[PDB]
């Protein structure tokens, strides 16, 4: 790591905020746990601790602190890139603990001397910069961070610092998973992404319909999305129940007020919510069988075919009136088509039964909507049976370039 | 054409009796066509005339082909009587845009039945890629792929499994993104949907189509062992190469130098005369966008015969200089044209050592 | 290669520096789809310690009719049956595993099989004596060659050995003390046995059938060669799932891929399983993938005719697939492909295609009739003008479905009868 950051110095930087990026990135890859790095550590971390009060409770009792907003912003990234190597040590041995916990502190800080720097940097930073190490420790915290918002019976306790903990929580959920960070495969996938996506989505059910809660919404639903984009890199001890049930969630959410719209500029954020919530969905349901929460004693046929027609009139219904902005009225007509080929695909012995008549016809755009789908979903009973041949050969050629690349 | 509402049964009943009655095909089909005229291109008589084709030629497949296939021949060849700079600019434009669409729908489950009239239908794809409006375009690409497909699925050729497997990968190829460059259709999503309704082309993309074509045409000749495809449609190519015209030549060379296996000296001697002329009207004609693109063809037609002629050709030699004095032009087309000559020459030079 | 297509759009990038057109080429034939903590016990007791053979070595058993797959999370059964082996994986043993009422539900994935092979200790394998296995059918013999290439090095030893009858097994153990539960044991008494029965298949084999008063077992006389060791097959079909049944021929009926046999008393067969589900349809509380083929070459028929070269395309694929799929002797001529410029007078084809497949096929003819019929009500005119084309070539097959004497199919000829009546 040294070595490198000898490199990292030669290199011309143009200018300090890529400097700064720079030696996070490198402190990042500082994975040896040797002696030094842990006092120093651990003495940036009293000197943060310092500038803590001295930057948070020192713009009250009383700016050319700015300069020293910016020295906290790149001492803050320091102690984050370099938090990993701390919990290392502890596994082969508690304040790096009490280091995110005043994080989450700092989280929703309402300051009347710019807290808005501090929020923004402690999102971008919290996100981005984090040590693969330190993912863990993060999610167990996030997990009772969240868990306090709902009562014993379920009932959340929607409050303004609580509602200001989640669109944060969120937004930096979504940056953290969106970057592909080295070695973040082998530290994601230890901690559980269930139950604060679970909480947070039961929390947002509540969220109203204010401009607000909309830009809310379509924010989880980026994240969902963004989070289903790697049912590989993350570990899951029930995957099944997990969609099932959030499916059955976002269910709820498209076509809120899709009709009983009196603004422009209401409808315009109804209808990205929509297609947010669209695309959602048809990331949930790649793969996904349907498997009903226990009922009253209906044979699983019975329970799963119900569910299907539940699912399928909802989306029929949408796609019924998706005839006839201009832009939306045919991109959620492709995306709720995609959605139903998903539930199809997956679900052959639920499906068909429901879903022959929508080979049948329309305003020329049904079967345009089913054969849509048929083009791989019934002409997909190829070999199903209830291929992929000389892709290696080609790749064994002369230099073996393709393996190379 | 005016009774849409019955059409189902006034083609199947009328028009698909009308068309087994093989002694008044001929009379049919020049009606259909002058209908089509009388219309123009684009119009709803010529669409519906267009059709109604696809009901006729269902009864006698043979001669409903062979009378549309050699018509459109007959017009190409007619083309050269009365020169001008661009087919689209020809008289006779009407004509070959109409009778195109006919080969497009009898495409169709080889209603257009290949193993007779495949060098034409080559032909005619050669002659056409990259001409005329979008929905021209688009309509010649998806008479390609028909084509392919139809030869890929006649029951009247029986073809070795790795044949077989040769033309499902070039119907494939034909496909891709590639391809709807080379063919003039880009930025359309589906050839499909741009066919069915009513830009600058280098030779390059024509060379490029010409030898994919002629690699779909050689697998198949590796299963008909008496076939005669490679002649017919060299000789085809030949006629218009060396005869002089506007409009048809550039492509012809390039065609005839993609598709030929075997040169003799005076079409060497041909061709450089042939570019002599051309640069001659150069230096003295206006009409540069023309000559230029002849040369630039008459280079490229050399680039591909040099590697047949006999070791013991002296033109091997004098083939550089001919590339050097095509470079000393300094046309960005005509170097890279040079260029490529240039490459070309010294290779077979080397090889024969 | 799910990355090889995933990485295409940069592969390409580094390839710029025939090979150089292949990569795109593939992507026709391409496009794939997409310590430790523990809880709960398992009240069914699947893998437990019972029983001891002669050799003096605990046996513990199996039944995996008990667990079904995508419901019950793996990890768990693995540190399960890590942990129950905890006292007596550091000594050599004896494994006996129970494949009585085995179906793909009982089927282990690739992964957690490696998972299986891996959490285990290296020397635990060397400590496995002898394997037995009980009731060994033709599902497991797929289910192992799929999955041979990971278990290569298991078949043709000695541990694996085979147990068609409880004595070949008790033979080892002592004094035949093997603790099965009684449900597996309960399956062997008093069912009738049939010596020189033929099962015949595409593979004719010599087996012998069992029909009990709760399911239908059949044995094979005929060693099979089962990794490595040829051993007999012991296939067990419950008549509870048996709805496909109907006096066919005198020597021979027919079972539900249909099961035929041949026996000397064929009828008394048939009669006893009908008798036993029956008391089972007494003891009732208070789409096929046959019915396919005609409710979909409705589908695929009527859509050629539509004017959208989009959806003629696309439902010139879908016969492509249906008649591939299912072996329909339309001729063979077509063959699927993308982007064809299917011309928009296509009703000499369609109407082509249906007699030569109502001539060729006169199978179904009634779920398509009644297809037909249904959708043509909501087709347009010039639709509707198409649909009778075509349809009128298969109303002559109809004549056949009238001697039948099923009631079924005559109530069905009544209702197309009376829809068509509804229709002129």
């Amino acid at each position: 790591t040294f070595m490198e950051f000898a490199s990292v110095s030669n290199m011309m930087s143009t200018g300090r905020a890529a400097l700064q990026k720079r030696v996070m990135a490198l402190l990042r890859r500082i994975e040896h746990p040797t002696a030094g790095n842990t006092e120093a550590w651990e003495d940036t971390h009293a000197k943060w601790e310092q500038a803590t009060k001295l930057i948070l409770n020192y713009p009250k009792a009383k700016l050319s602190d700015t300069d020293s907003l910016q020295e906290w912003i790149n001492m803050t990234g320091f102690l984050c890139a370099l938090g990993g190597v701390c919990l290392q040590q502890r596994s082969n041995s508690t304040p790096v603990s009490k280091f995110m916990d005043r994080l989450l502190s700092l989280m929703v800080c309402n300051h009347e001397k710019v807290g808005l720097q501090i929020r923004t940097n402690v999102k971008d930073l919290v996100g981005l910069e984090l040590s693969p190490a330190l993912y863990p420790m993060l999610f167990n915290k996030l997990k009772n961070t969240i868990s306090k918002f709902f009562d014993s019976q379920g009932q959340v306790l929607l409050t303004d610092t609580n509602t200001q903990f989640v669109e944060q929580t969120i937004a930096i959920m979504k940056n953290l998973l969106d970057n592909h960070t080295e070695g973040s495969s082998e530290h994601l996938g230890q901690a559980s992404i269930e139950t604060m996506m679970l909480n947070l989505v039961r929390y947002v059910r509540v969220l109203g319909n204010m401009v607000h809660a909309i830009q809310i919404k379509t924010k989880l639903c980026q994240l969902v999305e963004v989070m289903m984009a790697r049912r590989d890199d993350l570990s899951f001890c029930q995957e099944m129940k997990f969609r099932n049930k959030m499916v059955e969630y976002l269910t709820d959410w498209v076509m809120g007020t899709s009709n009983q719209a009196a603004d422009d500029d209401v409808k315009c954020l109804t209808r990205d919510l929509d297609q947010a919530s669209m695309e959602a969905v048809v990331s949930l349901l790649a793969g996904l069988p349907l498997q009903p929460e226990e009922g009253d004693g209906v044979e699983l046929m019975e329970a799963k075919s119900q569910l299907f027609l539940k699912y399928f009139t909802l989306f029929m219904n949408l796609l019924n009136d998706c005839s006839e902005m201009s832009r939306r009225l045919a991109s959620l007509r492709h995306c709720t088509v995609l959605a139903m080929s998903n539930l199809l695909n997956a679900n052959v012995d639920s499906g068909l039964m429901h879903s022959i008549g929508l080979g049948y016809h329309k305003d020329l755009q049904t079967r345009a909507t089913f054969m849509e789908v048929l083009t791989k979903i019934l002409q997909q009973g190829t070999e199903f049976d209830t291929l992929v041949e000389l892709v290696t050969m080609m790749g064994d050629q002369g230099e073996l370039p393709i393996a190379m690349a | 054409i005016n009774e849409k509402q019955m059409y189902p049964s006034i083609q199947a009943k009328i028009w698909g009796s009308l068309g087994q009655i093989t002694d008044l095909l001929d009379v049919v089909l020049d009606s259909f066509i002058k209908t089509s005229a009388t219309g123009g291109l684009g119009s709803i008589k010529a669409e519906v005339m267009a059709d109604t084709a696809v009901a006729l030629a269902s009864g006698n497949v043979k001669l409903v082909s062979s009378k549309v296939i050699g018509r459109m021949c007959k017009i190409i060849d007619k083309t050269c009587l009365s020169p001008t700079p661009t087919l689209e600019q020809h008289l006779m434009w009407d004509d070959i845009a109409i009778l195109a669409r006919y080969m497009l729908m009898l495409s169709f489950n080889n209603s257009l039945d290949v193993a007779a009239h495949l060098p034409y239908l080559f032909h005619v794809v050669t002659f056409l890629v990259a001409t005329g409006p979008l929905s021209l375009r688009a309509s010649t690409h998806g008479l390609v792929i028909n084509i392919i497909h139809s030869l890929c699925t006649c029951s009247q050729l029986h073809f070795s499994e790795e044949t077989k497997q040769v033309l499902r990968l070039s119907l494939t190829e034909f496909s891709l993104p590639k391809f709807y460059l080379l063919f003039g259709i880009s930025k359309v999503k589906s050839a499909a949907v741009i066919a069915f309704r009513s830009e600058t082309f280098a030779l390059t993309s024509l060379e490029t189509v010409t030898e994919a074509l002629l690699e779909i045409m050689e697998a198949c000749m590796r299963d008909i062992p008496t076939c005669k495809w490679l002649d017919q449609w060299t000789e085809l190519a030949q006629r218009f190469a060396f005869q002089y015209n506007p409009s048809l030549q550039p492509r012809a060379l390039v065609v005839f130098g993609c598709i030929s296996k075997r040169v003799s000296h005076g079409q060497i001697k041909q061709i450089i005369r042939i570019l002599s002329k051309a640069l001659e009207s150069c230096l003295k004609g206006p009409d540069t966008y023309n000559s230029q693109v002849l040369i630039e063809a008459t280079v490229i037609a050399l680039t591909k015969l040099q590697p047949l002629l006999n070791k013991d050709s002296p033109l091997h030699k004098a083939l550089f200089w001919v590339a050097v004095a095509v470079l000393q032009l300094d046309e960005v087309n005509l170097y890279s044209a040079g260029t490529a000559l240039l490459e070309q020459n010294l290779h077979t030079l080397d090889s024969l050592r | 290669h799910r990355l090889l297509w995933n990485n295409q759009e940069k592969i390409g990038q580094y390839l710029s520096s025939r090979p150089f057109d292949k990569m795109a080429t593939l992507l026709a034939y391409l496009g794939p789809p997409e310590k430790e903590e523990f809880k709960a016990l398992k009240t069914l007791s699947i893998f437990y310690q019972a029983g001891t053979s002669k050799a003096g070595n605990p046996i513990f058993y199996y039944v995996a009719r008990r667990f079904k797959t995508g419901q019950i999370n793996g990890d768990l059964l693995i540190y399960h049956v890590l942990l129950t082996l905890k006292p007596y994986y550091a000594k050599p043993y004896e494994i006996v595993v129970d494949l009585t009422h085995t179906g793909p539900s009982n089927r282990f994935k690739t992964d957690f099989l490696s998972k299986w092979f891996v959490v285990f200790p290296g020397f635990a394998y060397d400590n496995v004596s002898a394997v037995y296995i009980y009731n060994c059918n033709s599902w497991v013999r797929e289910y192992t060659k799929y999955h041979e290439r990971l278990l290569t090095g298991l078949k043709g030893s000695k541990r694996l050995v085979f147990i068609d009858c409880p004595g070949k097994l008790a033979e080892h153990i002592e004094h035949e003390q093997q603790k099965l539960p009684a449900a597996t044991l309960a399956l062997e008494e008093d069912l009738k046995v049939f010596h020189n029965a033929l099962k015949l298949a595409h593979k004719d084999t010599k087996v012998s059938i069992k029909v009990g008063s709760t399911a239908v077992q059949v044995t094979s006389a005929e060693r099979t060669k089962v990794l490595g060791q040829s051993v007999f097959l012991n296939d067990i079909y419950y008549a509870s799932e048996i709805e496909e049944i109907c006096l066919v021929d005198e020597n021979q009926f027919t079972l539900t891929t249909p099961l035929t046999f041949m026996h000397q008393e064929c009828e008394a067969i048939v009669q006893s399983i009908i008798h036993i589900r029956t008391r089972w349809e007494l003891s009732q509380p208070d789409i096929r993938p046959k019915d396919v083929p005609g409710t979909l070459l409705n589908i695929a028929l009527l859509n050629l005719g539509s004017s959208d070269p989009s959806l003629r395309s696309a439902a010139y694929n879908l016969l492509c697939a249906l008649t591939c799929t299912f072996n329909l002797k339309i001729e063979g001529q077509l063959l699927e492909t993308s982007g064809l410029c299917i011309p928009a007078n296509n009703t000499l084809f369609i109407v082509s295609i249906s007699k030569t497949l109502a001539a060729n096929e006169p199978h179904l003819t009634l779920e398509f009739l009644e297809e037909c019929i249904s959708g043509f009500s909501k087709s347009s005119i010039e639709l509707k003008h198409l649909c009778l084309e075509y349809m009128t070539p298969w109303l002559s097959n109809l004549v056949r479905f009238c001697k039948h004497n099923d009631d079924a199919k005559r109530q069905r000829v009544t209702a197309i009868l009376d829809k068509l009546i509804t229709m002129t």
